[PDB]
DNA sequence: TGGGACTTTCCT
DNA sequence: AAGGAAAGTCCC
């Protein structure tokens, strides 16, 4: 009867981890959550508060959410939904025993395969739907939440996808890292060469962009300058004033024209002359 | 009578084994003098000539107890790993091109390695020489199929259970042995084996050859203590050194190591280090010196690359 | 032939 | 158990 997440489960960070991978290795964190202080997943059912059961299950990112093909094993998780009843004393729920089981694509067809044989679904979407090809670095939670009728009878709640949530591994899913450069200022004129050690990127699909107010560039530099994909050797872009005349400290961060994402900020100082 | 010889083994390091997975040609096993514009192959040879001969090789294990390793020795005479090649007459010197090893999986290996025994036991092939020492009777006996009986099998079997669990997957040795004909014509005589140096996978994070790829300054003050990035091949984290050495006219030593740590070498592909003390730092005219990636376990090492030191 | 990068595993 | 590297795989 109504439902709403409190805590957004994790965005682009997280690491898919397998079956013969580290089992009981990790979970699921939520979204304000921290090196210090984790929180997971809860969601809260206002008004109503009382015994209730719990399904949750993994779907595809876009329009038809179908289930998704990764299991959810942990605590109660079952054949890869999650499934186990609701504190019948509390509203807001919460589940710390979540860990996603990505598959193989040799073990694909089977694996959505099961989501059928095996009743899953959180949208009813057709079966002629539940199949073809499924992206494996990007999924949402869903909530499947039942509880009672205004009397005592079966009453199903509308089940609600949780944000997006990504593959770290995939080095196109993965989160744009900037570890460490060697030169961390130039001249105005631009052309310092630098070296940027950075975290797995993919030459074909990678950028290093220069914000700061009113100036917008990114450093020259081929493929053939991206290093085991870990490491880039660029030229610093002309900074917006030929004869500048103090220190511009502006920002760098690697970019990502596909996903359009942009990793953390860097500064670097546009000395003069 | 005879015996045969190494003449020119395999060039040891650089050569990646493959996965049946990788299919296609992917090369040769390169000679130790292979050198790009101008290309061999291990090559044996006998002495006492004997006319015709066959001379069959094996992939064996680099450990005290020689015995038989999983991967097979895939070619073109090759079948099962067993390349055989019939030394033409007059001519006692028959060389192996372009061999390539082929690298079965860590749950292949007892799987493999049955074969491997199983076979030559009946091929005649090296004496339990390589399986076991019960048996040495693996050569013709006469004529047959030599099924060495169900029972026999109980050896052979159990040989590739202790033999598997400390085999090495990275490291392998050819095994050249040579028969000369015998009366019915054949070739049964069994001529000592002559097992080859080691070849090391290169795939293998520490097998592999070292190269500096790029540095973003080759110069430097003689004062040293000035950071420098390499951008290298992959390289193991807490296994790889920097050296700075110069040829010295009174003998030729002086050398000096990047002070760096494992920390500091970015994914196995990038060491952020600093430089060190060069010699005489009362120098007024700068100095050519070369730089160089060593791994400090075997020691093997980079073409040097200049490096030139300039006063304070 | 010669060689990168991707996928699945294993070791912390 | 969040992250680094080795092993196994595709596709130039």
């Amino acid at each position: 009867a109504y439902v709403e997440i409190i805590e957004q489960p994790k965005q682009r960070g997280m690491r898919f981890r397998y079956k013969c991978e580290g089992r009981s290795a990790g979970s699921i964190p939520g979204e304000r959550s921290t090196d210090t202080t984790k929180t997971h997943p809860t969601i809260k059912i206002n008004g109503y508060t009382g015994p209730g059961t719990v399904r949750i299950s993994l779907v595809t990112k876009d329009p038809p959410h179908r289930p998704h093909p990764h299991e959810l094993v942990g605590k109660d998780c079952r054949d890869g939904y999650y499934e186990a009843d609701l504190c019948p004393d509390r509203s807001i729920h919460s589940f710390q025993n979540l860990g996603i089981q990505c598959v193989k694509k040799r073990d694909l067809e089977q694996a959505i395969s099961q989501r059928i044989q095996t009743n899953n679904n959180p949208f009813h979407v057709p079966i002629e739907e539940q199949r073809g090809d499924y992206d494996l670095n990007a999924v949402r939670l869903c909530f499947q939440v039942t509880v009672r009728d205004p009397a005592g009878r079966p009453l199903l709640l509308t089940p609600v996808l949780s944000h997006p949530i990504f593959d770290n591994r995939a080095p196109n899913t993965a989160e744009l890292k900037i570890c460490r450069v060697n030169r961390n200022s130039g001249s105005c004129l631009g052309g310092d060469e630098i070296f940027l050690l950075c975290d797995k990127v993919q030459k074909e699909d990678i950028e290093v962009y220069f914000t700061g107010p009113g100036w917008e560039a990114r450093g020259s530099f081929s493929q053939a300058d991206v290093h085991r994909q870990v490491a880039i050797v660029f030229r610093t872009p002309p900074y917006a004033d030929p004869s500048l005349q103090a220190p511009v400290r502006v920002s760098m961060q690697l970019r990502r024209p596909s996903d359009r994402e942009l990793s953390e900020p860097m500064e670097f100082q546009y000395l003069p002359d | 009578g005879p015996y045969l010889q190494i003449l020119e083994q395999p060039k040891q390091r650089g050569f990646r084994f493959r996965y049946v997975c990788e299919g296609p040609s992917h090369g040769g096993l390169p000679g130790a003098s292979s050198e790009k514009n101008k290309k061999s192959y291990p090559q044996v040879k006998i002495c006492n000539y004997v006319g015709p001969a066959k001379v069959i090789v094996q992939l064996v294990t680099n450990g005290k107890n020689i015995h038989l390793h999983a991967h097979s020795l895939v070619g073109k005479h090759c079948e099962d790993g067993v390349c055989t090649v019939t030394a033409g007459p007059k001519d006692m010197v028959v060389g192996f091109a372009n061999l390539g090893i082929l690298h079965v999986t860590k749950k292949k290996v007892f799987e493999t390695l049955e074969a491997r025994m199983t076979e030559a036991c009946i091929r005649g092939y090296n004496p339990g020489l390589l399986v076991h020492s019960d048996l040495a009777y693996l050569q013709a006996e006469g004529g047959g199929d030599r099924q060495l009986t169900d029972r026999e099998k109980e050896i052979i079997r159990q040989a590739a259970v202790q033999q598997t669990k400390e085999m090495d997957l990275s490291v392998v040795r050819l095994m050249f042995t040579a028969f000369l004909p015998d009366s019915t014509g054949s070739f049964t005589r069994r001529l000592e084996p002559v097992v080859s140096d080691a070849i090391y996978d290169s795939k293998a994070p520490n097998a592999s050859n070292l190269k500096i790829v790029r540095m973003d300054r080759t110069a430097g003050c003689v004062t040293g203590g000035e950071e420098i990035y390499l951008l290298c091949d992959k390289v193991q984290k807490d296994d790889i050194q920097i050296r700075f050495y110069e040829e010295e006219e009174n003998g030729g030593v002086w050398e000096g190591f990047g002070d760096f740590s494992p920390t500091d070498v970015h994914r196995q592909f990038a060491i952020v280090f600093k430089t060190p003390k060069y010699k005489d730092v009362n120098i007024t005219k700068p100095a050519s010196v070369f730089v160089q990636l060593r791994r400090k376990s075997d020691l093997e090492t980079s073409e040097p690359k200049p490096f030139l030191y300039y006063p304070e």
